[PDB]
């Protein structure tokens, strides 16, 4: 929300 | 941050984002200290009086944006934590005294352009720079009125007050562990941390090996840029014990 | 070790638009 999406593979680095 | 200005980039390489899972919000600022440790206000985690309780699992770190809302895609990195500490003598009843906590990172993160960590001080160098008069920087991704959200990380310089004015600004009890900063109505020059700033850094540039050190953690306020009022300060140095503390104990 | 030496800046001799308000201060 407002906040543009990232990907669960995106996270830890 | 209320009258700042848009951060240059990588003029904040230690800023931090703490990020809620879900829903997706930004919950405060917060500092790399090390490729494994971040620092930030304990009233970010735990605040009863208001039912506030983070866990490890309940967020996210965020270090190198820019943005406040965009995933910046080859320039931030996203981590879990492994572990929160929270100073055992933390205030959280009456004045917030000793509004700090550890955060240690699940894996370390690689320094590039944008994440960089800053200094933590040394006895000597608390005792030259935190001075009256003397200003520091405060950054964050906080509102931009006390009553919105920027697009882009805001910096605003602040000049530490003296321990009396701070004194009585307000009703509550202010401690050693605490410092104020802010303009005086009468300096017409304003500025102030906001809400979602919390639990970022207070900086200064150390004018002798010129390097940039932590002096405060954003901590609370009345308001923001209220005249005759005055943003309070987590004091870095008089908690390094602490911090040493637990890193020697259980980490990096 | 490499603490607040920062990597567009300090690190190749340019300076940040309000960083001389702060050494002024001083």
């Amino acid at each position: 929300s407002d906040f543009e999406e990232f990907s669960l593979d995106d996270i830890e680095q | 941050i209320v009258e700042g200005s848009d951060a240059e980039i990588g003029m904040s390489p230690w800023q931090v984002m703490l990020f809620r899972k879900s829903p997706q919000e930004l919950l405060c600022g917060a500092s790399l200290i090390s490729d494994r440790w971040v620092l930030t206000a304990a009233h970010c985690l735990l605040y009863p009086p208001w039912d506030k309780n983070f866990t490890e699992n309940d967020l996210l770190v965020r270090i190198g944006k820019h943005s406040r809302t965009r995933y910046e895609r080859n320039i931030e990195k996203i981590s879990m934590l492994e572990k929160i500490y929270i100073h055992p003598r933390y205030n959280w009843r009456e004045n917030l005294d000793r509004d700090i906590a550890l955060m240690k990172l699940k894996k370390p993160v690689a320094f590039s352009d944008y994440i960089h960590p800053v200094c933590l001080p040394d006895r000597e160098t608390a005792a030259s720079l935190l001075q009256a008069g003397y200003k520091g920087r405060v950054t964050g991704w906080g509102n931009l009125k006390e009553t919105g959200q920027p697009s882009v990380l805001q910096v605003v310089n602040l000049p530490i007050v003296e321990r009396p004015v701070c004194k009585d600004s307000t009703r509550i009890r202010i401690t050693d562990n605490m410092f104020c900063a802010g303009y005086k109505p009468d300096e017409g020059k304003r500025g102030d941390a906001c809400e979602g700033d919390s639990g970022g850094p207070f900086v200064m540039k150390s004018p002798f090996n010129n390097r940039w050190y932590q002096m405060g953690i954003v901590s609370w306020g009345e308001g923001c840029d209220r005249d005759g009022k005055y943003g309070f300060y987590t004091h870095v140095f008089r908690l390094k014990k602490w911090i040493q503390k637990v890193i020697d104990q259980f980490g990096e | 070790a490499d603490c607040g030496l920062r990597p567009l800046f300090e690190k190749k001799s340019l300076e940040d638009k309000t960083e001389r308000e702060l050494l002024e201060s001083y």
